[PDB]
């Protein structure tokens, strides 16, 4: 069901999308795995820490 | 900069005091009073003096009969 | 207590030397003040040392350049807190980067076993002739490679070096190109052609 | 609030109280950052006092971990309310669903 | 021994957008060699280098302080200050052009509802600013632009103000970059003339603040001007 | 401060002989640093105008394969020490050499027929070896100026002629690069955070000095977009 919903999302079914670079603009080999997730802030910032 | 000590190593091992001898022609150097034999990579006076030291022309005697003619000059 | 410490938290430079210290523009004017005050006063921008102080306490923009005239080729010496072994204290050349953080070498980081899981780090500064020159002809993480442990030289290019150079040396049936007649400089035109 | 979620934390949010919630439900009056009034409707009351449900948002006040909370309206006026919705929420949360 | 010169013209005249924020810039002209560095690059020259015009700061009178509120708005100050921050415009004669708004009344607040002043360019007339609940709320306040170049943090502007400063004033962050993202095409394009010729075609979101042509032209200008330093080198004669 | 960005001015710079080029170019603005390099060596790389050889003919057995011959090396060696020759041509497209030896030592370039259009780089360039007795060799080589490397894979080879099996012709490099390289480093100035540093590391064969091709790559890439910044800039 994730592939069949990110298929009728139009996204490419294997989660791969073909990926310039930002840098050189050349391309790099073989697709790569992209995504969003839900990541996390924490109290350990370094003004507090250090 | 200075690669590597290995090779004022090869031109007098020791590693147990070149940290004082080293550290006394930088302290010539840094203290003022001594200039600079080298050509500045604009590393300070400590690395030329390890390139002072991989000259070949400054080691323990060096810094004794220099220190002693520095003295009965002074 | 030790003295002059930042007490920073590991970023990895990728970039630079195997010994050097992406040491920051925070954490560094903080404890090179008597470095500041004493260049200041043997180059003669500054009159006397309460103007000295003023003069680092407005962070004019001119005593950063003296700054890094200072930092290049004064060390600083790096140490995780649960140390092991002699190696976990070594002597990097600092160079300002713009952050709160620093960039240290993750061939070194294994050698100090640090992670970046946030593990904390004392970040000291040595003392003139002996200290600073000591760890130059001595603690440099090039200058020390063998670990008189296993005794072979402890050296750790795994990860991203692995797998790179594991994608870097390998062979594949038909694809493209064939043969190459170009032997030396076919890198550059053959692959970024 | 999360893309990726379970559905737990809808309930975790309502029962944390951390969120402003709204007793006997109604149609709202007044909204503002500092209060919140509803008129409660005439299903269910009591007859005597009369009167309306008052609520006193909290503003940004100091935690024991040196954090921020604060309370915002999610409705913005005249909007029925049941008993039981959300009408402000906490720190770290989105319409009564925990983000944080 | 071949075309020769070089190819010049990269042209950009015809260009076609679907809306204001989208934009198609069609480059129908190319060397073999130019198709993805002029594209793939000018973007990059476009980002790191562009003027813009974004919300510089907004002092008001009824908030003392950014986390105080006003009584009858059902938002804070902070998300009042971000969608403010969101506002787009651009300015020709000056680079502050200072503006207020006031209004009584129960809705939300356009973003027309600022008072015309000489140059003033509103791409947004369907914007939401905080809102009025009901009664007498009256919202007056005086947001100033300021133009800049990168993106500029509050820290420095309060590090650069931090001598001396009225209490009261609304600092914010500035992008300062009107264009969002840019795309284009690598297709080769067939002309019944010649040989091969690639074309490239740019589909730019931006903020409707300057024009397509205008951004692919500053582009070219910085890169060019970048290169006339290049044209000539230190020593080097013999 | 304003709309304008910042003007380099290089100090520095640095070659061994004419066959290494070390540019450093700081500081550049943020985002600055990929675009030079990237620029200067997929062009600068890819596209060159100069000469190279299009096509070799050796005595004996025309087909690509031979064997003995007294030539001491082999045939694909000797086309090798060919195509690492540099060859100045003037005005005209194509032009024809030949090579003949005799007697014992090695092969020099320098001996090759000299033409009032043709110069030649190094007297030192070894195509052979001394081969035994006196075997006297026969060559007749033809150069032309294209803009490119010559692909072995694609090719006509004139259908049914010297055609021979597959390939054909000689491989051709025209742009007179061999290595091109680039890296990007931090920089500060003043009060900035962060700013680009090019590194230009270019190896060149010959003939050029490299950073004399470097401008030029830059005269051709501000050649294409000269009438794009024409209606930009009044003057």
């Amino acid at each position: 069901e994730i592939k069949e919903l990110l298929k009728l999302g139009d996204l490419p079914t294997s989660g791969q999308i073909r990926l310039y670079d930002g840098r050189t603009g050349e391309q790099f080999e073989r697709p790569v795995t992209v995504g969003y997730m839900y990541m996390l802030k924490l109290n350990h910032l370094v003004d507090d820490k250090m | 900069a200075r690669v590597t000590v290995q090779d004022a190593v090869e031109k007098i091992g020791n590693r147990f005091d070149l940290v004082l001898v080293a550290a006394r022609r930088a302290r010539q150097m840094q203290v003022g009073g001594k200039d600079p034999l080298v050509p500045e990579e604009n590393d300070k006076t400590t690395v030329i003096a390890l390139r002072e030291i991989e000259e070949g022309l400054i080691n323990n005697q060096i810094l004794d009969v220099r220190e002693r003619q520095e003295q009965q000059e002074q | 207590r030790v003295d002059y410490s930042g007490r920073s938290v590991i970023t990895v430079g990728p970039y630079l030397r195997l010994h050097q210290c992406g040491l920051p523009k925070k954490m560094a004017l903080e404890l090179f003040k008597p470095f500041i005050y004493g260049k200041l006063e043997l180059r003669g921008l500054a009159t006397t040392i309460k103007a000295a102080k003023k003069m680092v306490e407005r962070e004019e923009a001119v005593v950063w350049d003296i700054l890094d005239e200072v930092i290049r080729e004064h060390p600083v010496l790096l140490n995780r807190a649960p140390t092991l072994h002699r190696l976990g204290i070594q002597a990097f050349e600092p160079v300002l980067i713009e952050g709160k953080a620093i960039q240290l070498h993750p061939l070194v980081c294994a050698a100090y076993n640090a992670d970046f899981d946030g593990d904390q780090m004392a970040v000291h500064v040595p003392l003139t002739l002996e200290a600073q020159l000591e760890a130059r002809a001595l603690m440099m993480s090039t200058n020390n490679i063998l670990s008189p442990a296993n005794g072979e030289p402890i050296i750790v290019p795994s990860q991203d070096v692995v797998l790179g150079l594991y994608y870097m040396t390998r062979d594949c049936v038909n694809a493209k190109g064939e043969g190459m007649v170009l032997t030396g400089p076919k890198e550059a035109e053959r692959l970024y052609r | 609030k999360p893309l990726v979620g379970t559905g737990m934390e809808r309930a975790v949010a309502v029962d944390s109280g951390v969120t402003a919630v709204a007793k006997r439900g109604g149609v709202v009056q007044y909204v503002d950052a500092s209060r919140i009034v509803i008129k409660v409707n005439e299903d269910e009351m009591y007859p005597g006092e009369a009167g309306i449900d008052i609520y006193n948002l909290t503003k940004y006040t100091r935690s024991n971990q040196n954090t921020c909370i604060n309370q915002m309206p999610c409705v913005s006026l005249g909007e029925p309310v049941e008993r039981g919705d959300v009408l402000a929420d906490g720190p770290s949360t989105d319409l009564g669903e925990l983000a944080l | 021994q071949g075309s020769v010169t070089e190819f010049l013209k990269p042209r950009l005249v015809d260009i076609e957008q679907v809306s204001s924020t989208h934009a198609k810039v069609t480059l129908e002209p190319l060397e073999r060699g130019f198709g993805h560095t002029l594209g793939n690059a000018l973007r990059r020259i476009l980002l790191s280098s562009m003027p813009g015009c974004a919300v510089t700061e907004v002092e008001i009178d009824g908030v003392l302080h950014e986390y105080s509120t006003k009584e009858g708005v059902q938002e804070d100050i902070l998300e009042i200050l971000l969608n403010l921050k969101g506002l787009a415009v651009r300015v020709q004669g000056k680079d502050e052009v200072i503006l207020t708004l006031n209004k009584s009344g129960i809705g939300p607040v356009t973003a027309a509802d600022i008072t015309h002043d000489g140059d003033v360019e509103i791409v947004k007339p369907q914007h939401v600013i905080c809102h009025l609940t009901d009664e007498n709320a009256s919202i007056s306040m005086r947001i100033k632009v300021q133009r800049g170049r990168g993106y500029v943090p509050a820290s420095t502007r309060i590090h650069s103000e931090e001598d001396e400063r009225p209490i009261g004033r609304l600092l914010v962050d500035a992008c300062y970059s009107p264009v969002e993202r840019i795309a284009y095409n690598v297709e080769a394009a067939r002309v019944e003339q010649r040989t091969d010729l690639d074309k490239l075609v740019i589909e730019m979101e931006t903020n409707g603040t300057i024009d397509p042509e205008e951004a692919i032209r500053r582009a070219a200008t910085i890169l060019a001007e970048q290169l006339e330093a290049f044209v000539d080198l230190r020593d080097v004669r013999q």
